[PDB]
């Protein structure tokens, strides 16, 4: 799987493939791997499929018993280490999880932690997760600078996730945007590679290893 | 050592249409190079116009689907009579697959029916609970020989408009219940040729507004 | 206990001729006649069955002989050489070709194998 | 691990009305990594085509092998080798190497000079000879190619239709396979005119 | 050996080497060149198993630098990419093969264009654009296919490969020591000393 | 696979499904399993598909040589002792499970062979994953003095045991019919009871469908003159 | 597999049940274990049944060639060349054989080689998986110098009880008589032995 | 975990138009050793069911007094035992179907195959099988072990699909069964010559017949074959 | 978690601590403070398992900050590393160890000494002059047993220090990105920020 998670000057990106694989073969191109846990926070899916749906809903079920104990949103903080305080407990039973938790609140800003199944939790500006991290990590490292246009940015981590979809084997389909600001999540929309990978070698003059 | 899994064989099919739901399963069940049924029915009708069917290890099928039958039983008497959406049987077999994650029920799951605005829904689960709608979906031995052609006849996958070069796709339309029955027995009877635990029969369960239809069809018992 | 013969017995004289090539289509001049001619639709090959006792039964002799179901051979000269190629030939026919084709080699190249065993019996040891 | 499965990668040919057609990916990769996005594995040796899928080191010396033996044929019997011929010479080469196999899937194409007739053929890894009618498959999305080929092919087609069959059966089973794809190339071969096409397909 | 990396521009082929040598918990050396002139044109780089790299290397330099007294002659690039691919195969089936990784860097001098080849311990030959063997291509390759263009000149492959370095540097966990690099082009094989 | 052979009044017959497999998947359905060692001399094969077709060509090849050197008719035994010591040799590696079956001038016979290189004798046998089948029907309806007519019925009878209930097995049954003092008679898909039916649809595509980057004409000819 | 071999007054007789097993499967039911090396030395074949044919087609050949040369060989010198294959090949051989001869000079003898490759003379001789249930019961009932009815009767009763108790042994009871007479072969159905 | 220890081999069954047979010989092997002569693998429950049981037999004895102890227990407080409330064979497979895959989720097998038997109140015929992993299938015909490899395709000569079963006679019926059992002892390793047979029949209830022998054997031709290949005598 | 080291000077203690994170192929992050503050005047450093680590010294952090409330006073540093040895010796024979290694540097306001304490997952505890955890340990004791003395300042410690560093930059495989600085003396903790 390909996942990434940046900050920069005008918030977060996050973007995400679409692949799910059983071995060598390809289950599915349309799978979701970013959860709107609220409209101000996201997770992000790598690793075992199940293992992320189940406990990354759950997470947002117990996110949501905070809201109403404590009449206040969850921090980013508090948030990614319920997740991590999990896995802990199920350390060394075989669970496969590699994700971001990315979101804003007030007190903390827009916040990025990166969190996986041997039990890390890494608080960060940028994250590359999955199979195809190198790739993205890349692309997205070369062209990272903090004052990035919203639009620029955007079009970095569709970018990275493209160049993660066309060299590595098991990422691939789509390619999923979301823009984390103040106000909350953007969704900015879903773009098949299919489609997409032309239009950027044309449009950029980059992919001339390919016969196009 | 003691080896609590089997492998029973089998393929099932689900395809969505606009008004409409399929589930296709062959009603063969083997072990090995033998065969024990010629017609072992795999599709069930759970109730609430929703259809199941558990493929792979067929003790651990059967004991899936009896638990969600009975979560159907038990989700009427808990909630007044009310009808089990095919969204919310999809997140209670989410749960009765995790709650054995680590000692899993050997089957991939398909569910069908419709969603709550009528339209046809399939969904697709893997052994531990990983979840998906789809308009399409193949399950079991003879998978990978199918799914392919259906992402190709249902989805329109990698066919373009004559004469616009290669930039138009085809567009996506909503296949006819007579087109998605003549596309699943077609699939059976090309995976019946190529796979040696595909055949015997074919049973597909059809989900409408009306109600649950069956249609049964010979496949070649070599 | 030895093979102590590695070196050629047949060498250039002086003339610039091979003596022992000469030698033998002597041999081959004493011999029976044989021939062979070829039509449209089909070759005939043909020779005298010359008996060395009417005792002997000649039909156990062959002097024409099958190599492969379209290729026939028949000789002018000694006999027991003759058997012994014909022996070779049938053999060649198989490991050089057919075992690697899966049918059996054409005329030209058969004859070519057999030619290059003869060759061989010219300048080996 | 698995020879069979470093690189990746598929062909799948097919008969049709006095022709025949082969087709094949172009990705060469070590495992997850894409490596090529360029590497043919159909070969031609005078009128008769040799796909190879599997290990691509014995691909590339396969080639080169029996490039080598019909070179030689050539010259000894005045004649280009026909597809029949060269099926049982392919087979005869790996089976030589029983025991230490070239981890290889062939596949052999062409039509028969003198009698026209259109050709196809199929080996495992030590030789053995399938002889289809109708089609044959090789590689990691066998499997898929199998079942594209089951249901989409009829017999007798013309060749602009035989394109379309024989390329929506590579392109839909190279997409539920992740160590096949980026990029195909198919060849339509009639008695005495050969045409090749690159096909556009999804780079992932 | 750790990270090898070429790059084929316009008029010439880059070639990038790690200078670390490490055994287990020591790094023995900071300025190892990983490379061999095999002729006045056709430079190689290896990464693989220790002694293995360094014999294949000098023993594959001996053959072509024969070649080249006996027929006065240079082979082309793809000549000795060739010969070398056959060592490769061969090895790979003997009783303890090669685990040796080449990049072959060459500069036609009959078509005037210049030429990379990779090839791996197995005998896996390929021309790119641009090449990696091991860990260093599940970074550079994604740059690359972003950065690259055939049209590009020496100076701007050589800050195409400083951007690829930085990266290396940057998410890699072993320290490689800085990399030594080459270019080969009409005019031979010469080392950048500044890098 | 499924092969038998079965003893008759004058003669033996042989006979063999058609299906050959990699892993689950059917590679071939109408494989022919049925061998020619020399003209009256045959064998079904099963097991390791490339080992039976080199051992039977490789013995065949023999045997034809045999036959030319020694002026007379090949005979069963010796394919039979030419097959054992070879597979004997290789110790089991080889993995050719055969029927070995035929006339020559001593008379008819049948033999089994077994990869490891033993041999059997019977008037009935069968080889394969589908043999417990086979040989079920062939114990069920065996009898001594067999008629040509009755010998062929049991035969195709005990493959198709093996087609419709052993998963190696299917598609069509192939015969080989060897009776003294006659042409051996190949009948080859003498039973094809498991045809295709028609498809629903036709999925025969519009022209322009499939998205093309370039096109060329390929040079299959030699270097031309002038 | 039950085999066994008994002297008595007039010669000796060699005996042996027809199963043939692959795991539980019957391969064959018909069996023939009881094989001929010379006119009047026969062996009883347990173990591989590929290995114990190749040895056996060895020793038939071996035999004949001695035979040309140096006229009938004993069965002392049978049995010796059946011991230099299998001491020589213990590592690659799974093979129990019984050797069984009749001389005119020595009168009737057995010789039995187990799977170490050594040789036992002995005035009977029994092997084979289904050989361990019938010890008792051959030891018991053994005499020397029995006549020919009394020694096809011991061998019946003996090998019907292996058959009885062994699932590996069945079939026919096959057996071979090696006399001055000459050589006669018996067989004895299962109906007439599981009754005994 | 374990291991079977003493084990009994196939038993087989079919459907014909009023009733079911099922038959099963009478040994206890001890591997290769045929240690138990006397065994009776076929146990019936009422007059409406018999259940035959291959496998580990400490396990089929263990499972025998389950069932008797199932009767028991529905003839507590229960005035119609032997009538509308009586054991069904359905019932009693289901019970077992679920006894099976509860201890195989346990990791502790009852190492056996069983095939149920029994014709039902309305006069249907009921066969299925269940084994150690909980495998569940019914069929026309069934049979466990060698049985399935090679009296099914016996059986299935008879009975091929469903429409066939009011076609075919209980003479027809038992004469297949008793055939295929004579087969099975030709070729099976771990069989005897002795076994039972039960038919339950909708019209003429359940017979249970003990003591039946293999009979009408071949084995004359046995004495035309000698060597393995080149002996003539 | 790779190297962490400690040296204890005249009157105070200083614990330099690696910033890289590295799963597998990729460094995720290289600013990781690989330390908690468990009382004023008592810092612990740590290394070992992903996971492990972190949930270790936050437990441990948590339980002195709760001693340090109930009783309103501040444990002493041999205290604290009593402590945590017996949680580490404890944790041994469990079904699931902590696989963290420690370092506990206090400051001593009773007897105004430094100390420095090294303690491994097995529970094995030793008070140094100059201690290091892991593959460390193999450069820097050497270099100390050469340039310590007791009573060193702290700006000799630091330059001490920065030879260690020096060292472990030069010779061994992996990059760890740096080193963290804390010095514990009378005055508490504190970082320092250019290193
Ligand atoms: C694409 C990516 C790089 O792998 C990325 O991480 C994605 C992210 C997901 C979609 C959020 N991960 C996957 O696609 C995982 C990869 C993975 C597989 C197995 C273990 C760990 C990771 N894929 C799945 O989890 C997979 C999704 C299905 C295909 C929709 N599920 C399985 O492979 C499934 C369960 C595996 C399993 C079993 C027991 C305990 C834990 C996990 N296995 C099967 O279905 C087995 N088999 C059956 C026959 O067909 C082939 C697959
Ligand atoms: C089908 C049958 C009922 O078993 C029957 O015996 C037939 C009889 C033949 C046709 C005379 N047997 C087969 O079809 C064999 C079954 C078999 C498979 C595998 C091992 C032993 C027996 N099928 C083949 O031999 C098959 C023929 C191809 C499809 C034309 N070949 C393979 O499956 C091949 C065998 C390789 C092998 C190597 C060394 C020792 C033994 C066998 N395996 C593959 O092709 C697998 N794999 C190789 C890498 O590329 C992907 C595929
Ligand atoms: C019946 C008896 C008591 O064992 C008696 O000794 C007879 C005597 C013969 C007829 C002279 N022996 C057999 O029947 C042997 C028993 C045996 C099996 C295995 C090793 C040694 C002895 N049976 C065979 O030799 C059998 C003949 C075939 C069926 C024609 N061959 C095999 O079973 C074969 C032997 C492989 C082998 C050879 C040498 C050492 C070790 C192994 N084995 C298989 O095919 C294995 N089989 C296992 C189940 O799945 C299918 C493959
Ligand atoms: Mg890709
Ligand atoms: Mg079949
Ligand atoms: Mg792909």
């Amino acid at each position: 799987t390909t996942t990434l998670a940046f900050r920069f000057q005008g918030g977060i990106i996050v973007a995400v493939d679409s692949r799910a694989t059983a071995g060598n073969w390809v289950a599915s191109q349309t799978v979701k791997k970013v959860i709107e846990i609220n409209p101000f926070l996201l997770g992000t899916m790598a690793g075992g499929a199940a293992d992320c749906q189940f406990w990354e809903t759950w997470l947002g079920s117990q996110c949501r018993l905070h809201e109403l104990r404590e009449k206040e949103r969850i921090s980013v903080a508090a948030a990614s280490k319920i997740l991590s305080n999990l896995v802990y407990q199920y350390k060394g039973a075989g669970l496969s999880m590699g994700t971001m938790i990315c979101g804003y609140t007030r007190k903390e800003g827009p916040t990025i932690y990166y969190v996986d199944s041997d039990g890390t939790r890494l608080k960060g500006d940028i994250f590359c997760v999955g199979s195809g991290q190198t790739f993205a990590y890349g692309v997205l490292d070369s062209n990272y600078k903090w004052d990035l246009s919203v639009e620029d940015a955007l079009y970095l981590g569709k970018r990275s996730i493209l160049a993660a979809a066309h060299r590595d084997a098991y990422s691939g389909g789509s390619v999923n945007l979301y823009h984390v600001t103040e106000d909350g999540w953007i969704y900015h929309g879903n773009h098949d590679v299919g489609e997409l990978f032309w239009k950027v070698k044309e449009e950029e003059g980059s992919f001339n290893n390919v016969i196009g | 050592q003691f080896n609590p899994y089997g492998d029973n064989g089998g393929t099932i099919l689900g395809i969505a249409g606009e008004d409409f739901a399929v589930l296709a399963g062959d009603t063969r069940n083997i072990t090995d190079y033998s065969i024990n049924s010629r017609y072992e029915p795999k599709v069930f009708d759970c109730g609430d116009n929703i259809v199941m069917s558990a493929n792979g290890f067929a003790a651990d099928g059967d004991a899936l689907v009896k638990r969600f039958k009975n979560s159907v039983k038990w989700y009427h008497f808990d909630h007044n009579d009310k009808k089990l959406s095919i969204n919310s049987a999809a997140r209670n077999i989410q749960h009765l697959l995790y709650g054995k994650r680590f000692f899993p029920y050997y089957v991939h799951t398909i569910i069908a029916g419709l969603d709550e605005d009528g339209k046809g829904a399939v969904y697709s689960f893997d052994p531990v609970g990983s979840y998906e709608r789809e308009q399409c979906r193949a399950g079991g031995a003879a998978a990978s020989l199918i799914m392919p052609f259906l992402d190709n006849q249902v989805n329109f996958k990698n066919q373009y408009e004559p004469g616009t070069n290669g930039k138009v796709k085809k567009p996506l339309k909503y296949l006819s219940v007579e087109e998605v029955i003549k596309l699943v027995r077609d699939s059976f009877t090309s995976a019946t040729e190529r796979h040696i635990q595909v055949g015997d029969g074919l049973e597909i369960l059809i989900v409408t507004k009306d109600g649950v239809r069956k249609e049964f069809y010979e496949l070649k018992r070599d | 206990m030895t093979d102590r013969y590695s070196f050629s017995l047949t060498t250039f004289s002086p003339s610039g001729k091979l003596g022992q090539i000469d030698y033998a289509l002597t041999a081959v001049k004493q011999g029976v006649t044989s021939l062979g001619i070829k039509a449209t639709n089909g070759v005939v090959i043909a020779t005298e069955k010359k008996s060395s006792s009417p005792l002997a039964m000649s039909e156990t002799l062959s002097k024409v002989s099958l190599l492969t179901p379209d290729i026939g051979a028949v000789y002018s000269g000694m006999g027991p050489d003759y058997r012994v190629l014909v022996d070779k030939s049938r053999k060649v026919a198989h490991t050089s070709y057919k075992r690697i084709y899966g049918e059996y080699p054409p005329t030209k190249l058969l004859v070519s194998e057999v030619a290059k065993i003869m060759q061989e019996a010219t300048q080996s040891g | 691990s698995d020879p069979s499965s470093i690189n990746g990668g598929i062909v799948v040919a097919m008969t049709g009305k006095d022709c025949v057609a082969i087709a094949c990916d172009l990705r060469l990769g070590s495992q997850s990594l894409g490596v090529s996005n360029k590497f043919e594995k159909i070969f031609h040796y005078g009128h008769v085509f040799l796909g190879i899928t599997g290990l691509a080191t014995d691909v590339t010396t396969l080639n080169e092998m029996f490039r080598y033996k019909t070179n030689l044929y050539k010259l000894k019997e005045e004649r280009a080798i026909e597809p029949e011929t060269f099926t049982q010479l392919v087979s005869s080469s790996l089976y030589e190497r029983r025991f230490g196999p070239y981890f290889v899937g062939p596949v052999v194409a062409g039509i028969n000079s003198k009698s026209g007739k259109p050709f196809i053929a199929g080996f495992d890894l030590i030789g053995c000879i399938d002889e289809a009618k109708d089609f044959i498959v090789s590689g990691t999305a066998s499997d898929q190619l199998f079942g594209m080929c089951e249901s989409l092919y009829e017999p007798n087609l013309e060749p602009e239709d035989l394109f379309e069959t024989i390329s929506q059966a590579l392109l839909n089973a190279a997409d539920r396979d992740a160590l096949s794809g980026w990029g195909a190339v198919v060849y339509i071969i009639k008695k005495d005119e050969v045409v090749k096409r690159y096909l556009k397909m999804r780079q992932d | 050996m750790d990270i090898i990396l070429g790059i084929r521009v316009q008029d010439s082929v880059i070639l990038a080497s790690s200078k670390a040598v490490t055994r287990g918990i020591s790094v023995l050396k900071d300025s190892d060149d990983k490379t061999r002139q095999l002729s006045p044109h056709t430079l190689m780089s290896f990464a693989g198993e220790a002694g293995d790299t360094v014999q294949f290397a000098e023993y594959i330099q001996a053959n072509i630098q024969l070649y080249s007294i006996r027929e006065d002659y240079e082979l082309s690039p793809q000549a000795v990419s060739s010969f070398v691919r056959q060592e490769l195969a061969k090895s790979i089936r003997s009783r303890r093969p090669y685990q040796v990784n080449v990049l072959i860097g060459g500069y036609d001098k009959k078509k005037n264009k210049p030429e990379l080849y990779q090839i791996d311990y197995l005998g896996t030959k390929v021309e790119l654009p641009y090449g990696a063997h091991g860990y260093s291509g599940f970074y550079t390759f994604s740059l690359l296919d972003h950065h690259y263009r055939p049209d590009m000149t020496t100076e701007e492959g050589l800050d195409l490969l400083k951007l690829c370095v930085q990266e290396l540097e940057k998410r890699m966990p072993m320290d490689f020591k800085g990399v030594i690099v080459k270019i080969v082009d009409k005019d031979g094989i010469r080392q950048v000393d500044d890098f | 696979t499924t092969i038998v052979g079965v003893k008759f009044n004058n003669g033996v017959v042989i006979a063999a499904d058609t299906r050959s497999t990699q892993g689950p998947i059917v590679a071939d359905k109408n494989c022919a399993k049925l061998h020619r060692i020399s003209p009256k001399i045959w064998c079904a094969a099963a097991g390791t598909a490339a080992d039976t077709e080199a051992v039977t060509q490789l013995i065949g090849s023999n045997i034809e040589l045999h036959s030319l050197y020694t002026s007379r008719e090949p005979r069963v035994v010796s394919a039979l002792q030419m097959l054992k010591q070879h597979l004997f040799k290789y110790q089991g590696h080889i993995g050719a499970y055969l029927i070995v079956a035929g006339v020559d001038p001593t008379g008819s016979h049948l033999f089994s062979i077994h990869a490891h290189g033993s041999t059997d004798v019977g008037y009935y046998l069968s080889l394969g994953s589908g043999s417990l089948a086979a040989m079920a029907v062939l114990e069920s309806h065996w009898k001594q003095d067999l008629t040509k007519e009755e010998a062929i019925k049991l035969a195709s009878d005990a493959i198709q045991a093996g087609i419709w209930n052993d998963l190696g097995s299917g598609s069509n049954v192939d015969v080989c019919v060897m009776e003294i003092g006659k042409d051996a008679e190949y009948l080859r898909n003498y039973l094809t009871p498991n045809v295709r039916e028609e498809k629903q649809k036709s999925y025969k595509f519009p022209r322009g469908t499939t998205a093309v980057l370039k096109e060329s004409i390929v040079n299959i000819c030699d270097i031309q003159e002038e | 597999t039950s085999i066994m071999a008994v002297t008595f007054k007039d010669g000796v007789i060699l005996g042996a049940d027809s199963r043939t097993t692959t795991g539980a499967y019957i391969a064959n039911r018909v069996t023939d274990k009881l094989t001929r090396v010379h006119d009047k030395i026969w062996c009883c074949r347990s173990g591989s049944a590929a290995d114990t044919q190749a040895i056996a087609d060895i020793v038939q050949y071996h035999l004949e060639l001695y035979t040309s040369q140096y006229g009938t060989p004993s069965t002392e010198t049978a049995a010796s060349v059946f011991k230099e294959l299998c001491y020589e090949n213990k590592d690659n051989l799974t093979a129990g054989i019984i050797v069984a001869g009749y001389d005119d000079k020595n009168k009737g003898e057995v010789y039995t080689i187990p799977l170490g490759g050594s040789v036992h003379k002995l005035p009977y001789a029994i092997a084979g998986s289904g050989s361990t249930f019938i010890y008792g019961y051959c030891d018991k009932n053994f005499r020397e110098n029995m006549s020919k009815e009394e020694t096809v009767d011991f061998i019946k009763h003996s090998l019907s009880q292996a058959i009885k108790w062994d699932g590996s042994s069945g079939g026919v009871i096959r057996m071979v008589v090696l006399t001055a007479a000459g050589v006669e072969r018996l067989i004895f159905y299962p109906d007439e032995y599981e009754q005994l | 975990t374990q291991q079977p220890i003493v084990t009994g081999t196939s038993v087989i069954s079919m459907k014909y138009d009023n009733g079911v047979i099922i038959a099963a010989d009478n040994l206890g092997s001890y591997g290769s050793l045929l240690r138990f002569n006397g065994v009776e693998r076929l146990i019936p429950v009422g007059d409406n069911t018999v259940v035959g049981i291959s496998g580990d037999i400490s396990d089929m004895q263990h499972i025998e007094r389950l069932l008797k102890d199932l009767v028991t227990e529905n003839a507590y407080d229960n005035p119609l035992a032997d009538a509308e409330e009586a054991l069904e064979p359905s019932y009693i497979f289901e019970y077992l179907a679920t006894v099976m895959y509860q201890r195989r989720s346990k990791m502790n097998p009852l190492w056996n195959a069983i095939i149920v038997a029994g014709v039902q109140s309305n006069g249907d015929q009921f066969l299925r099988y269940v084994n150690l992993l909980g495998v569940t299938y019914s069929s026309p015909t069934l049979a466990t072990g060698f049985g399935a490899h090679m009296a099914n395709p016996l059986l299935r000569k008879v009975v091929d699909r469903e429409s066939d079963i009011p076609k075919t006679t209980v003479q027809v019926a038992e004469e297949a069964i008793v055939n295929a059992m004579r087969v099975l002892y030709y070729r099976d390793a771990r069989s005897s010559r002795n076994f039972s047979l039960a038919i339950i029949d909708k019209n003429t209830g359940l017979t249970f017949k003990k003591n039946l022998q293999v009979e009408n054997m071949k084995w004359d031709f046995a004495k035309d074959i000698k060597g393995y290949g080149t002996q003539k005598i």
